């Protein structure tokens, strides 16, 4: 398919279209030319005037984030963590036998000049430190991560949590809107101190102060939502990592997986910097995400639909994507889970049971599925299109440019 | 929907595009643990 | 399925997915690193002040827990018990022949210094302590555990129970939402106490203030549904367990059965600590919640729901397991209980019925091998008759609520 010629004149046509660039980056190539995550922490003075800096700035419109950003790195001296074995990602030591390392052990480094206020504030509060001030500061970035009325259902997670052993309450300003703490997500170091803290509190679940994940978990496997969907795909199936490698069935789903599964990424070790590449600017463009894995994000939230996932009811419905083949081979792959049960005898008092035309294979096989779609002329049943029929039925209040909506107004006419 | 263009001619082409395209699935087995699919095998009218 | 090679290129490629610690942790393996149970009570200093503290901090304020952690072990502090025989748990012994033991025969300890009002409040308050005061404090667990607008439908009750030869009035005056008192949860003092209290009282049913337990006793067995659900499932079924265990019929329900059943966690001992391996700080990850016994949990449920259970309509519907392959094996089981009534004959007159007197029909009795037989016959797929059975057991369920097992067995079997 080289050259192509208008037959009417037999002249020879170039087709092409415009370029697409934005590679991805993985989290490997990034150690690859950088040794260390640099988190830059302005200025360096004064840790209760801080303190007093963040108070006065929060109860109105205005505060800076290198001065919360300063404040979150003094009180969260966090020095405790006795190592249960070792702790090594990306080439990177970070602990051996049982060392006592902290939180910042991802390098700091100093930056510029510019501050606001005068030395000495307000003296007014103490003792808030290491209790509740850094836990707000943290969820608020969770908080942000959102622009429909969910964030004032979500602000109730922050005054109910920090009032857990600390007891405080009200304090912003303007609702939302982007405009008031959702600008944090925007400074690199800031969404650095909040991956460091989620990753400490990862490897440490039995601290003292592990309640500061309520607002920093939401960005472990940030934009890694691809894996996600993958991991919850063999969940809904059953079926091993392998298997349902094997009911992939378009070429471009294959191609997604393999750059998903590169091997040298580390994506399935407990403690890695892999699920925080994105705040921890490890890559600018997830090649996890389900922007850069469309077919295959689409495809595998279909089929858990059809299976019955009650998740995949709201994933977004991604553009530029063979929706037709992609639906067909997600809606073959549910009809060959949902209608081969699994179904075997687990236990006995010593009394087993032994289990040994174009009608549906036996088990949940690729190759016999695809040779009884041979058989069937390559396009689904009456009975598969009833499946799909009672499996989307009967589905209540779904939103715009979901594959729920697409999924129901696909089979249910 | 632009005006002064064959309307009835260029949408029995997309139709006809769109069938091909959305009746016959790509469909082919991309990855397996040593066992393929081997694809061997209404010879009158029947779609392609 | 080691090896997995992409075909057009001849490649390996290599699945997998994120890991998943957070692992279950077991009752018996905790006493197996220590031999007590920490109790901080932090000031033991002047029983009578603390009980105006309370009473002052609770109308309206933020009482300290530390407050009413001192004043619920100070009026607690009745050395009433008389043992009936032994109580020993996970080789803790707790009591012999007729000791007088006390609700804190358990470890306690001191902790820090600090208070707050400093000294002797207000004399204002009366006896009336071990009354109704702990009573009250205790059931705020009970009315914290929850956040739908049950809350106010369960402390009007509270209120009412507190007038056992007592009769006074309420307290506070703002809403819960977690904000007040539900701070207390996440006390493991707290919950220590009200775990010691629960299990006192549960030893002593007959005694005074075994009242207390009504509002404690959302402590017993917490996070600890899934064994309920299978002891449901045993009481709606009518089989032994075994029988039931039988009747699992997918690997991760298996599975989940397993890790269950461990042989040496006194989950059938009468009065033992198992129950509050949560509250009383045993416990990080519960074997027995229903988080970790997903699979198990939705298929004991459903088949519960198939056979009229009234706790099954509003059961959470768990993520992340098998809705397909579980629901036809709920449906297999369910259908083979409500098929094969037990029926049999239990007395006479001297005049018994002996039961020794049509290609496709569902088996005799409630055996698995001969239904798996009959429904390997059945093509692996669901009858006609089953599906009616379940749409009939489905149809005329009113006001299910979103994500329970019930709107979805509703949605599935009834079209």
């Amino acid at each position: 398919s080289v050259t192509v010629k208008r037959i009417i004149d037999n002249t020879v046509i170039v087709p092409k279209l415009p370029a697409n660039e934005d590679p991805v980056e993985y989290p490997a190539d990034y150690f690859r030319k950088s040794k260390e995550i640099p988190l830059y922490i302005n200025t360096t003075k004064s840790l209760s005037d801080l303190r007093g800096y963040v108070y006065q700035g929060l109860k109105s419109g205005n505060v800076s984030i290198i001065h919360v950003n300063s404040y979150l790195y003094g009180a969260l001296k966090d020095i405790r963590g006795k190592l249960d074995k070792d702790w090594s990602s990306f080439g990177i030591n970070i602990g051996k036998a049982g060392d006592t390392i902290g939180i910042f052990d991802l390098v700091s480094l100093k930056a510029l000049d510019g501050v606001l206020p005068d030395g000495v504030s307000d003296a007014s509060r103490t003792s808030a430190d290491d209790k509740w001030l850094p836990l707000y500061l943290l969820g608020l970035y969770r908080v942000g991560r959102t622009q429909m009325p969910e964030y004032r259902k979500k602000l109730m997670d922050g005054l109910t949590n920090q009032c857990k052993m600390i007891n405080e309450q009200f304090e912003p300003l303007v609702p939302e809107g982007r405009d008031i703490f959702d600008v944090w997500g925007n400074d690199s170091n800031y969404t650095k101190i909040v991956a460091a803290v989620d990753m400490f509190f990862h490897m440490f679940k039995k601290h003292e102060c592990a309640s500061f994940r309520y607002g920093t978990i939401v960005s472990r496997f940030k934009d890694c939502a691809a894996l996600a969907t993958f991991g919850h795909l063999c969940k809904i199936t059953g079926m091993s990592t392998e298997d349902v490698t094997t009911w992939i069935l378009n070429r471009e789903v294959a191609d997604e997986m393999v750059q998903m599964m590169l091997p040298g990424q580390e994506i399935d070790k407990a403690d890695s910097y892999m699920p925080y590449l994105i705040d921890f600017g490890l890559s600018s463009k997830s090649p996890y995400s389900s922007v850069k894995n469309p077919a295959f994000h689409f495809w595998g939230q279909l089929t858990a639909l059809l299976l019955r996932s009650t998740r995949a009811r709201n994933a977004r419905q991604p553009d530029d994507i063979e929706y037709t083949s992609l639906t067909t081979a997600g809606l073959l792959y549910a009809y060959a889970v949902g209608s081969s049960a699994d179904l075997a005898q687990q236990f006995c008092v010593g009394d087993n049971k032994y289990t040994p035309t174009n009608a549906p294979p036996q088990g949940r096989d690729v190759v016999e599925w695809l040779g009884w779609f041979e058989d069937q002329n390559r396009k689904p049943t009456p009975d598969m299109m009833q499946y799909a029929k009672r499996a989307v039925m009967s589905l209540q209040g779904l939103r715009e440019k979901t594959i729920g909506k697409y999924a129901k107004s696909e089979f249910d006419k | 929907q632009p005006d002064d263009i064959e309307y009835t001619s260029l949408t029995t082409a997309g139709l006809l595009y769109a069938y091909a395209v959305g009746s016959s699935a790509d469909l082919a087995q991309q990855f397996c643990v040593g066992d393929n699919k081997y694809t061997p095998d209404l010879t009158t009218n029947a779609p392609p």
